[PDB]
């Protein structure tokens, strides 16, 4: 019902983007989101797979891990390609978890990303133009 | 280390910031 | 905010997961294995397709007519999984082809439909059989 | 047509699931 539609626009949100067309304004950020990561990953396809194989990840140091490296980020200040790479090494960071059997961390990981963007990145998007903006960017 | 990961990760990340 | 950036990290996450073969969630599974079904079933037929959905001439008045006649026959004897791919790909051919002819609003609409149809004539078939986990697997 | 559309998707979708 609630899942049901959840389900169905998904798809259609999916189908409407492979033909440059777009669900909504959500799923637009979603899906230039996604292709900036990969494109991100991409260009830097050697240092992105250098550093991310440096990574040395447990249980107990997974959140020290993750808060070293995103606060030496943004240590100067937040620009979209500096919110590109957060997205990238959370993403990263939660397969290497997976990649050592620590799928626990997932969620974790998700909460620890949403709530340094509500707390430290969405002051400087909503004076930058917004989401929007960065799809327009994009 | 994660600080110095992380200061890698932001060379990367100013310089696909230079398409944005 | 706060649930719209929640929606957003999850999002992506999801995403990179699945590129590695992983998961974030069980409907994450199902969405993106209806995904890849539908790529499938669209490129496997893809003249078939482009044929079938080349015929459809959407207007506000006959759409949901159109949306019913096509979804009734499709499931006329019965149900399965490759219907059910057909299904939300014949949907998908609608809403873009409501896009095309300026009739985005239609879009939103077509979701309805689908999602209602999905609960009241597809759900029970799919719980009978294993709900939508025995299609993650089967796919 | 919107039936004889609905006929030729169910070919289509039998003819996929059977490695289903």
């Amino acid at each position: 019902s609630q899942s049901n539609r959840e389900l169905v626009v998904d798809f259609l949100s999916y189908k409407l983007s492979q033909k440059g067309y777009s669900w909504s304004q959500m799923a637009a950020v979603k899906q230039a989101l996604r292709e900036a990561g990969d494109e991100f990953e991409l260009r830097y396809r050697r240092a992105f797979s250098d550093l991310t194989s440096q990574l040395h990840i447990t249980p107990g140091t997974a959140y020290q891990s993750f808060e070293q490296v995103v606060n030496e980020l943004f240590r100067d200040g937040v620009n979209w390609g500096r919110i590109v790479a957060f997205f990238s090494f959370g993403g990263a960071l939660c397969v290497e978890s997976v990649d050592k059997e620590m799928q626990v961390l997932v969620s974790r990981i998700a909460a620890w990303m949403a709530t340094y963007l509500n707390d430290h990145l969405e002051p400087w998007i909503q004076e930058n133009g917004g989401w929007d903006t960065f799809v327009e960017l994009y | 280390w994660a600080r110095e990961i992380g200061a890698x990760a932001r060379r990367m990340a100013d310089d696909l910031n230079a398409q944005y």
